[PDB]
């Protein structure tokens, strides 16, 4: 007997498969409200000359390579 | 619809549907009344389904794959199995969806009176969705595998649905046909258009109710077939 089941408490992320359009409306309501749908974010990674939308963060970065060395990670901040 | 979307997650949507399922088969092995019945072998169907969990397949699978051991009947009913086969055309599954229509047949082989035009039909969907997937002979082959079906298949309001794939068809994948093949589905519309005109829906309401729409497709497909008349060679005209 075995059987993968359900993972309920846990979703699972799924990249973007299609690029979306950004307008200004967007880009004011991300910075403005922090409304952002994930399509914005997958699609803001693919390109690093696109400074105009996200600010980049070297942060990003040496998280990655803690975590590819089989190391956690814990994020602390302020408001 | 937005409550059932986006306040009552999914992950809440499959357990609850699989736990009131559940219940309402226990309770009414006693009970027998046909309202729970109907509950029941109407929360199988797909339609309904996709109505509750908006393109989700990991879900959908886990729940078909589950209804057939929440009860045992299922593995024996060809239904299920339609329903089953249905679940993953969207989804472009075909082979597997393919397995289970087989299943379905076989199933329906075994009762005694059955009808097996709901499967037929599926049967002749799944058969129209490989033609748009394919191209030339194969493509040629599965439209007559589909138009067999749908000839014995009597016109019924199901039927009607597949109409609008002939015009996929010729958008798309009629250069790829020779000559032969060509003339072979310019009969095979000609006889759709004829039994389009049929007096038989016209009595019927439910054709009564959406007429403009049905009349709609009988010029379009008009349409189609002036449009293969002036496509036609002068030397065939």
């Amino acid at each position: 007997d075995k059987e993968v089941g359900l993972i309920n408490s846990l979703e699972l992320y799924t990249p973007g498969e299609e690029h979306d359009e950004i307008r200004d409306n967007d880009i004011a309501n991300f910075m403005i409200f922090g409304k952002v749908s994930d399509r914005y974010i997958d699609e803001v990674t693919l390109n690093d000359n696109m400074h105009d939308k996200i600010i980049l963060r070297e942060e990003v970065s040496k998280i990655i390579e803690h975590i590819e060395t089989d190391n956690d990670i814990l994020i602390a901040s302020d408001l | 619809r937005f409550l059932i979307a986006n306040i009552f997650e999914h992950k809440y949507v499959v357990n609850q549907l699989l736990k009131v399922i559940e219940h309402l088969y226990v309770i009414n092995k006693d009970a027998k009344d046909h309202r729970l019945q109907t509950l029941i072998t109407s929360l199988l169907r797909f339609s309904i389904i996709e109505k509750l969990l908006p393109q989700r397949r990991v879900e959908i699978n886990y729940f078909y794959e589950k209804v057939k051991h929440i009860i045992p009947n299922l593995i024996n009913d060809p239904h299920f199995w339609v329903q089953y086969a249905m679940s993953m055309i969207p989804f472009k599954d075909y082979p597997s969806a393919d397995r289970y229509l087989a299943t379905a047949y076989s199933l329906a082989a075994r009762k005694d009176n059955y009808h097996t035009k709901n499967i037929d039909t599926q049967r002749a969907r799944l058969h129209l969705l490989v033609s748009l997937t394919k191209t030339g002979n194969e493509a040629y082959l599965e439209f007559e595998a589909g138009d067999n079906l749908i000839r014995i298949i009597p016109n019924d309001i199901y039927k009607y649905r597949q109409v609008l794939r002939y015009r996929d068809i010729y958008e798309k994948v009629y250069p790829t046909f020779n000559a032969k093949q060509k003339v072979f589905y310019e009969h095979a519309i000609k006889r759709i258009i004829k039994e389009s005109e049929s007096p038989e829906l016209v009595e019927d309401l439910t054709y009564k109710i959406g007429v403009n729409w049905l009349d709609k497709l009988r010029g379009n497909l008009k349409l189609i077939v002036e449009n293969i008349q002036e496509n036609r060679p002068k030397g065939k005209k």
